[PDB]
């Protein structure tokens, strides 16, 4: 068999899922400061009851 | 009133000083000591205030139980308190990057 047809190949672009990605979370940013003022306050205001 | 209290400690680069959970800046590298060029590290304190203890053994205050293994201790007495922390080498302890 010979053919008079001209081929053409089209495959659909497959699905692709995007997972959530973060370089730094806000908890790491809150921990970036050398002294979280709030936690220092809460610790130091327990001295009499401790 | 005598008070013994365990606290956390946080130092940022270059790690020539750190803080404590109460908020007190200790002006000395957490790795300053006597072994392997540790006297190169920074301490703005008179050298008599800092004492390093080889083969120290720690006794729990509540459990009243000596335990663990020899831990080379570091003690620095400020004009208002005295801190004790296990001396560890600087290179294997910290890192400038994060996986
Ligand atoms: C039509 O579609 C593609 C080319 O766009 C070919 O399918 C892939 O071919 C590769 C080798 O080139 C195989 O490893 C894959 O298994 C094939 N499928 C996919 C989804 O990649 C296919 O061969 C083309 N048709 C012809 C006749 O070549």
């Amino acid at each position: 068999t010979v053919s008079t047809f001209i081929d053409l190949n089209i495959t659909m672009l497959e699905d692709h899922e995007f997972v959530p990605l973060e370089v730094y979370t806000r908890h790491e940013i809150k921990d970036s400061g050398l002294l979280d003022y709030t936690e220092v306050q809460r610790r130091n205001q327990l001295h009499d009851l401790r | 009133n005598c008070i013994v209290e365990e606290v956390d400690a946080r130092s940022v680069y270059p790690y020539d000083e750190f803080v404590l959970a109460t908020g007190d800046f200790v002006y000395m590298s957490p790795f300053y000591g006597y072994r392997e060029g540790s006297h190169t590290e920074h301490t703005s304190y008179a050298a008599d205030r800092f004492k390093q203890v080889d083969g120290f053994y720690a006794r729990d205050l509540t459990t009243k139980a000596r335990a663990t293994a020899p831990t080379t201790r570091n003690l620095l007495t400020t004009p208002k308190f005295t801190v004790a922390w296990d001396w560890v080498p600087k290179r294997p302890s910290v890192c400038t990057m994060t996986k």
